[PDB]
């Protein structure tokens, strides 16, 4: 249909870099669409920042801080999306489930 | 600083 997000997490954006000049902060949700991420605001209706895993340079989950380094081809551009989870479990739970989905794309992409 | 990487990023 369209909004068939495989997994969905609820995090709280953090004012680090990209969430300061563009005003991207508050309570969002990391919806993993097995290929495209969707930062939806809990107090909204339509997706807020529909990004893609192919543009995310990398994603770190330091205990509770789950930031996502983004590079070119990013809906916002070069920068980083830091955020906070419930503790050191929701971060290690969303990083392991998101690492498998992304690994299925680059691994199931194509040889060459 | 637990960090990870993005495999589908290509680069």
């Amino acid at each position: 249909m369209g909004p068939a997000f495989k997994e969905v997490w609820q995090v709280i954006l953090k004012p680090k870099g990209l969430g300061q000049t563009k005003n991207l902060i508050g309570i969002y949700r990391l919806c993993l669409t097995s290929k495209t991420i969707s930062f939806v605001k809990l107090n909204s209706e339509a997706a807020a920042v529909v990004l893609q895993l192919m543009n995310i340079r990398r994603c770190g989950h330091s205990e509770n801080f789950f930031f996502i380094e983004v590079g070119r081809s990013a809906v916002t551009g070069p920068g980083e999306f830091w955020m906070q989870v419930d503790d050191s479990v929701v971060a290690q739970n969303m990083h392991e489930t998101i690492l498998e989905a992304m690994r299925a794309m680059s691994d199931e992409f194509r040889p060459r | 600083l637990v960090i990870a990487g993005n495999p589908a990023y290509r680069s």
